[PDB]
């Protein structure tokens, strides 16, 4: 790649400089370049790795449901033609976000997972397996929808288990890969009662382990517990 | 329906 | 380029979208597409052109004075030494904002300059011309800096010329010539008295041609007025 | 000081 002649550490702190200025390609780039060093990666790096390209692929999936809308409304009874120009400028967003997807899941599976042996990297790495292919599941409509939905669900569930296994109820990644789960079972999976479920049981589980946990901890779980509540507010 | 922001490390 | 192969009106009616889908870089890439095709643009296409490249260009000055803003603290008393990273990317963010500068500066100077014979497209490119050679002017220090800024200064004054000439008073391409040509005199050229005269100038006889507008006109320059108000007030 | 914002058509 184009980073390969750059050392690990500048890499790094070119990353975080880049989240500073904002320029999220850039830290995405520069964080694929410090995955492909081959060396196993900090809980700081993983962060790092993962706020990088939820904010490249935040933007894709922002404007594909723009367009997206704007292509519904034009085949709507009633409606001008306007040529096939928002049909196609949307499939472009739509590559473009599958190949950012694409990527993602190749650094996770080349060779992040297999070489994340504790619960708190493996569970990390295959919760944000699971995302990608819930963000290629968003925009799929073929012959492997199905098949992206059982690959998002598939490395959702292994997460799970293993959190429920590994970590104390109010872990902040295992409350966020439940909160991710649950809104998969909402939106993608067409669940909304094992969303609901979920989100209720892991509120009720951490809430009942707050009082183990330090000021600074208790922090950290309450306001991903708050988006558990926020979305069973919506939800029900 | 809110997922993890995670925009900010 | 590569968008040699669609249609001019195709390339028009994706910047629109675009710009809906807040995908900027896109826009101004199907804008540039749009300029090479020859033809003169329009009021409206002349305002997607750009408000694509300002807002792909205002990026990248955020970003290179929040770089430059962290270059300068590691450079001071008492500062630890981080090593070249945090210059090599502030170049970096610098050299791509040129190439943008760059990109715009040729497509007025080929040819949409010399084929803009209305006030209303001349004043508006040479506007354009002085404000990316502003921006190129934000960034240079080496041998060309004091040429770059009398190119700004050339361009502004120009278009100053002709909008006196050509334009009544409240004009909203002509008050935001002036407008930002008084930013132009107080950061770029160090002449903060002639920033806060032309803005005093420009508001007070605006002020006076008020009374000949429609109401949606009035709307449309009293916004700007305020603009140069504001800056009056911080600078006085 | 500002300049003109134009960022949005
Ligand atoms: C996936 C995930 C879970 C939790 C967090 N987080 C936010 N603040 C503290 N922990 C981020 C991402
Ligand atoms: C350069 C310039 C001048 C004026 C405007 N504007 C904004 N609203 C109406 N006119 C934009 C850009
Ligand atoms: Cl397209
Ligand atoms: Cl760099």
């Amino acid at each position: 790649g184009a980073m390969g002649s750059m050392e690990r550490a500048s890499l790094i702190q070119k990353a975080k400089l880049a989240e500073q200025a904002e320029r999220y390609e850039d830290m995405a780039a520069f964080m694929k370049g410090a995955v492909e060093k081959g060396e196993e990666l900090s809980c700081e790096e993983r962060n790092l790795l993962s706020v990088a390209y939820k904010n490249v692929v935040g933007g894709q999936r922002a404007a594909w449901r723009v367009l997206s809308s704007i292509e519904q409304k034009s085949n709507e009874e009633g409606s001008e033609e306007k040529g096939p120009e928002v049909r196609e400028y949307r499939e472009k967003v739509e590559t473009e976000l599958q190949g950012v997807c694409d990527t993602v899941l190749g650094l996770l599976d080349s060779h992040l997972i297999k070489e994340a042996g504790d619960a708190e990297s493996r569970v990390f790495y295959l919760k944000m397996k699971g995302d990608y292919y819930r963000y290629l599941a968003e925009v799929a409509t073929g012959d492997d929808k199905k098949r992206i939905i059982d690959s998002a669900r598939s490395a959702y569930q292994e997460a799970m288990d293993i959190s429920k296994k590994e970590m104390p109820p109010t872990n902040p990644i295992r409350l966020g890969l439940a909160l991710n789960f649950s809104v998969f079972h909402y939106e993608i999976a067409n669940s909304p009662e094992e969303a609901i479920s979920l989100a209720k049981t892991t509120f009720d589980e951490a809430m009942a382990d707050l009082h183990t946990l330090s000021e600074d901890s208790y922090k950290d779980s309450t306001l991903i517990m708050q988006l558990l509540r926020d979305n069973l507010t919506l939800w029900t | 329906a809110g997922s993890i922001p995670g925009r900010r490390s």
